């Protein structure tokens, strides 16, 4: 409880607090917490949060999510030829 | 010392007075249970001699009243003792209205009630209740009675008189045994749904759920709702109650028990949402398992879906097997 | 016997002429004073529209007792009452009593029609059978 | 490696067994409310359905012997079945009837 | 005299049982 009344304010404040509370929620509703969490990096900074999130999203329907978040012609080229690849356009692009 | 010269007691009388000013002095030294306990019991002996020697109650009566003299539960036990050999006097009525006369002035006796409730039996019921007033088995045992005279009700009553004083602990060795023989019996909803509300306070959750299935049903999915194995039966109810539930139940299954998750899962995607569900075998399959690979495999080899998302997998899988090597 | 203000055994009754209950005079008294009216109803009354409690007139009263005549014929009305009530719950009875055994006597009389029948065919059976 | 489970599913099942006995002992005597009379059923005789169902009252019952206990549900759900297949002018009909018996 | 009646519903449909029985035995016999 102390761990999410950490408030969300700005985009990394909020994204810092969502890897304190994942580890809190990992270690000890397993699926609302990640939907929290979801929410909290997806609305941050952007430009890194698509690393952030997105690396403990295989830890954490898998395609789909993976694919919006990574949304650049090469990754096409790429996944045409599933997580490493949406890790790969994300870094780069 | 008194028995060894009670072995040696021609003037036994003398040697038996002797013990006597001997109690006397003792007695002094008593400042008590077996002390007086023994001192009772050799006292009531020596007055039993004498009944054998036609020397004999009324003395014994003049002994048991020092020992009213003394000054416990073993005191009482010496009540149950005069109230004993009492009764084996041929007046037993009269002696149970001395050791109650001591309970009224007010518990050693009781043990001697037990002693002989047991066989009063060959009405009673008030006979056994003076008890109440003052042991599980015997609850049990009594309750086993009016079974035996078939009073139904009555009994489930006694069930209701046993565990409003133990609380949860010996009351649960009264309540399983209550449960399974008042379901027994009536076999109306309201009230024996409130029994188990009471009762509430593991396997009377099964117990219950057994009756809701067959007496409504969502409402018993709800409380099995309400630990492996736990979850595993709630799985199977719910299968009874159709297939589409039970993909449901392993995601509330998740938070050994992957393996559990993944054996759902199985049948889950493998028959096949459906999306959402083999993404879920996968993100199953990622939580934590060489039969797990032949099983991605599989699925992967049933499309008449890419090497390179296979071969993705299968690295995938890799950097878990480097995620575990790097645990210590 | 009690005083509705108050709650006492009140010692001078006075009975009030808009809203009928006995009152203490000394305790009424000083409700009509603070304002003329009526504790209860919140009608108006002044201390003359108050009224004390008396003996009837020159007609002297009996306690009320089972014998009093009056008394005795709202007796007769609770007997007659309860009793009629009492006929309610056997001529409800009889009306699902009625309907179950309607309901009975037809399912037999149409699963008897069957039993015939079984009798016919079963018998019939090892008349043909036997013969072979 | 059950533990309590068995104990549970022992009771679980006893109970399904007692669930079965009451309800299929009959229906008569298991919703709501006689002297034995070998002499009536003698009487009576003096017509093999009316035997039946005397000796079917004196077993359920238990000058009376006991004996008949072996006569389960299976075969009278399907005989239940097939019955009330066999069966607005019908609801008239118990309907004048149920006048006739009540004069 | 309702309750009465409720027994030989009861009792006949368990007469029926067997004489079902001696129905299946004869279409059996007359197979062979």
């Amino acid at each position: 409880a102390n761990p999410h009344n950490y408030d969300a304010w700005f985009d990394y404040l909020r994204l810092v607090e969502s890897d304190a509370e994942a580890e809190a929620v990992r270690e000890v509703n397993v699926p609302p917490i990640q939907e929290k969490r979801h929410w909290k990096r997806y609305i941050y900074w952007i430009n890194y949060a698509l690393y952030e999130e997105l690396e403990a999203k295989d830890p954490e329907q898998a395609s789909l999510e993976l694919i919006p978040h990574k949304k650049a012609k090469m990754w096409i080229l790429y996944a045409q030829f599933r997580a490493l690849g949406t890790s790969i356009g994300k870094c780069p692009k | 010392v008194d028995d060894l010269a009670s072995v040696w007691c021609c003037g036994e009388l003398e040697l038996r007075h002797e013990n006597y000013d001997e109690a006397l002095r003792l007695l002094r030294k008593a400042t008590l249970p077996a002390r007086r306990a023994e001192y009772f019991d050799g006292s009531e002996p020596v007055q039993n001699r004498v009944y054998k020697s036609l020397k004999w109650s009324m003395l014994a009566d003049l002994e048991e009243s020092l020992g009213t003299f003394q000054s416990y539960d073993r005191i009482l036990d010496l009540r149950i003792a005069t109230p004993q050999i009492v009764i084996n006097y041929a007046f037993l009525e009269e002696h149970k209205y001395f050791e109650e006369s001591f309970k009224a002035y007010e518990s050693l006796f009781k043990w001697p009630n037990v002693s002989d409730i047991w066989s009063t039996y060959l009405g009673g019921r008030k006979l056994e209740r003076a008890r109440d007033l003052f042991l599980d088995g015997c609850p049990p045992k009594y309750a086993k009675t009016l079974y035996l005279l078939y009073a139904q009700l009555e009994e489930e009553w006694g069930l209701a008189r046993h565990a409003m004083a133990v609380y949860e602990r010996a009351t649960r060795a009264v309540e399983p045994a209550q449960q399974y023989d008042m379901f027994n019996i009536y076999i109306a909803e309201i009230y024996g749904v409130t029994h188990t509300r009471g009762i509430y306070q593991h396997a009377r959750e099964m117990c219950l759920r057994f009756a809701d299935m067959e007496c409504g049903e969502i409402d018993r999915a709800r409380a099995i709702y309400s630990t492996w194995k736990d979850f595993e039966v709630r799985h199977g109810n719910e299968d009874t109650i159709k297939e589409m539930l039970r993909i449901r139940r392993s995601v509330q299954a998740t938070y050994f028990m992957a393996s559990q998750m993944l054996k759902v899962s199985g049948s889950a995607t493998g028959t096949v949402a459906p999306g959402q569900s083999g993404m879920d075998d996968m993100k199953l399959l990622e939580q934590r398992l060489a039969a797990e690979a032949e099983r991605d495999q599989p699925l992967r080899a049933q499309s008449k879906l890419f090497v390179r998302s296979d071969a993705s997998r299968e690295e995938l899988a890799e950097l878990a097997q480097q995620v575990n090597p790097e645990e210590i | 016997l009690i005083c509705s203000i108050s709650n006492e055994v009140p010692e001078h009754p006075c009975v009030s002429p808009v809203s009928n209950h006995v009152y203490e005079r000394r305790l009424i008294e000083k409700y009509i004073a603070e304002n003329g009216t009526d504790p209860i109803n919140n009608q108006p009354l002044s201390e003359e529209q108050l009224i004390d409690i008396k003996v009837a007139h020159p007609i002297r009263p009996k306690p009320p007792s089972a014998t009093s005549i009056p008394a005795i014929l709202k007796a007769l009305q609770d007997e007659w009452d309860a009793v009629m009530l009492h006929s309610f719950t056997l001529r409800q009875q009889l009306q699902t009593t009625r309907q179950e055994l309607s309901h009975a006597l037809y399912q037999h009389d149409a699963a008897c029609r069957v039993i015939a029948r079984l009798t016919k065919e079963v018998t019939a059976a090892r008349e043909a059978l036997a013969t072979l | 490696e059950e533990r309590e489970i068995d104990d549970t599913y022992i009771e679980d099942a006893a109970d399904v067994d007692a669930r079965k006995q009451a309800i299929r002992d009959a229906e008569r005597v298991k919703e709501m409310k006689a002297v034995q009379k070998d002499l009536p059923r003698p009487s009576e005789v003096n017509l093999r359905p009316l035997n039946v169902e005397p000796p079917l009252t004196d077993l359920q019952k238990s000058t009376m012997l006991h004996y008949d206990l072996l006569h389960e549900p299976s075969g009278n759900k399907k005989g239940k079945t097939v019955g009330f297949g066999t069966n607005t002018y019908l609801e008239h009909n118990p309907y004048e009837k149920f006048s006739k018996e009540e004069l």
